[PDB]
């Protein structure tokens, strides 16, 4: 569901994508635990205030370059389950029919 | 009297005596003319100077103070007569001339 | 033992690129493997001949230089 | 033992044409290989010429003919000029 | 709406051509080539020792010959109004070169 | 001696190509053939004359042609050896 290195799903508009958790945020201690480990916010690592006080997660999206890693809070990231794959197919088909209606 | 090099007498830098000895020991002919090693050393020195000049020009164009095999390859392939002379000669680590066919260019 | 498969397709692609090749068919790689093998036999046979005539057991670079020279492919930078 | 080469003479020629340009070891190795190649080519052609005319001596004329046969155009002309000048200077000296 | 960036077919190829027509280092892995050379050097003689310089000279000559053959193949394919080389181009190139 | 390269008539080049296994021939080939042949002849004759002059002779022998062809990597048999 939500563990360091575990598979996680993340929303993005009308779509969602599978990502890998690398840092799990603890707002109370103002530190994130990372795997190559309680460490505070880094010299370049920074989380926006609206999600730094919630359970945030620094993730890398599978199939996408490492330049697009995102600090996603608990709002979008869900527990990796088969039903999440069902919703993935659901909005994938939604985008498919949206594009088809755009064309045809 | 004091020994004077035959290269100095001919005003050359290439060792005429070594050239003459190698000609004698090279099994090319029974006898060797006296003016032969001078001529050969002069021709070798001229060709060396030509290609060294071209290689130094190439090295300077690369803002480098030392000539590398890449400079030698570029100088040889860029000079038409020199390239024809070394037509079947392969230079180690010389690379190739940067050349791309027109039709492969994006249009 | 299939060291001919040690010549992977990335290396063939790199050589083609240095050769100025843009698009490569999939059947090319094995053809290059065969041609390179033929070239290697042609050179190595003469190299071993030179090594044996010198009554030696270790092949020297000068042997390869002579073999290349007698095949019309002069090489510099090695002696 | 000791092996002879053309390193010093090529170095002097380089310092004459480019009195400030250095050189690497691989470059002068290629230089020596090229020098030996040219030497063997010219000497073999000269020996072939001498045997062609049934003569036991290799003179500067044979080298001139060999250079004319082996070098293309302007290189041949310039090398002929250099050889002639060097021969005349050495004989006069 | 998120799309991943990717160049069109034929761009990375030209970039690689420019990159490798500039550099001069060897392109083939050393150990596989050495193993292939040693394996080939068995149907003429057994227990053959090798100076490293011989192996590297072999690699240099082989790579140069392969590059020249590649360039000839490229010319042959272009003459056929194509941008892709197929082995018949190599065969024609080696045939005209006299290797065949 | 001017305008002799036109002496190689189109039927001659046609016969040469037919021996070469050529079935259909473009019309703008013959001048290219003449130019290439001229280049080859010049290259051979230069060395042949060089050999003749080195011997201080005034006539060019076939044997000189043999040496010139040999030096250019084109060996010819049956002309003196």
């Amino acid at each position: 569901e939500f563990a360091l290195g575990g598979r996680c799903l993340a929303f993005h508009g009308p779509l969602m994508y599978e990502a890998k958790i690398l840092k799990i945020w603890d707002p109370s201690s103002k530190m994130y635990t990372s795997i190559p480990k309680p460490q505070k916010l880094g010299e370049d690592e920074s989380i926006p205030e609206e999600i730094i006080n919630g359970k945030c997660f620094f993730i890398h999206y599978q199939g996408w370059k490492s330049s697009w890693d995102e600090w996603v809070g608990y709002d979008r990231i869900r527990a990796y389950n088969e039903e999440n794959i069902a919703m993935k197919k659901r909005l994938a088909n939604e985008a498919k029919e949206a594009k088809k209606s755009l064309l045809e | 009297a004091k020994a004077k090099t035959r290269s100095s007498r001919a005003g050359l830098q290439f060792p005429v005596g070594r050239v003459h000895r190698l000609l004698r020991k090279g099994n090319y002919a029974e006898r060797v003319g006296a003016g032969a090693p001078v001529y050969l050393a002069a021709v070798l020195e001229y060709l060396t100077a030509e290609i060294l000049e071209l290689a130094g020009n190439a090295a300077r164009d690369n803002k480098k103070t030392r000539i590398i095999p890449r400079h030698l390859q570029l100088a040889v392939r860029n000079d038409e007569e020199l390239n024809k002379l070394l037509g079947r000669v392969t230079i180690a680590q010389g690379g190739v001339l940067p050349n791309i066919q027109s039709v492969l260019l994006p249009k | 033992r299939d060291n001919i498969q040690g010549i992977t397709k990335p290396a063939i692609r790199r050589l083609a690129r240095r050769g100025g090749v843009k698009r490569i068919s999939g059947l090319i790689y094995e053809e290059t493997r065969g041609v390179l093998k033929v070239f290697l036999e042609n050179v190595i046979r003469d190299a071993v001949t030179y090594t044996e005539h010198a009554k030696r057991k270790t092949v020297t670079a000068m042997d390869v230089v002579y073999a290349l020279k007698r095949q019309g492919r002069t090489l510099y930078g090695f002696g | 033992t000791r092996k002879e080469s053309y390193a010093i003479y090529v170095y002097k020629v380089l310092k004459q044409v480019h009195p400030d340009t250095g050189i690497s070891s691989k470059a002068m190795s290629i230089m020596n290989s090229f020098v030996n190649d040219v030497f063997e080519r010219i000497a073999g052609e000269a020996s072939r010429l001498a045997h062609y005319n049934k003569r036991s001596t290799i003179t500067s004329r044979e080298i001139q003919t060999a250079v004319r046969l082996l070098l293309p155009g302007e290189l041949a002309k310039h090398a002929v000029s250099e050889g002639t000048k060097a021969v005349t200077k050495y004989t006069s000296a | 709406v998120k799309k991943p960036h990717r160049y069109r077919p034929g761009t990375v190829a030209l970039r690689e051509i420019r990159r490798y027509q500039k550099s001069t280092e060897l392109l083939i892995r050393k150990l596989p080539f050495q193993r292939l050379v040693r394996e080939i050097a068995q149907d003429f003689k057994t227990d053959l020792r090798f100076q490293s310089s011989a192996v590297m000279a072999l690699q240099e000559a082989s790579e140069a010959y392969l590059v020249a053959l590649f360039e000839d193949t490229n010319l042959c394919a272009i003459h056929a109004k194509r941008v892709t080389i197929m082995p018949k181009d190599i065969q024609l190139a080696r045939r005209i070169r006299g290797e065949r």
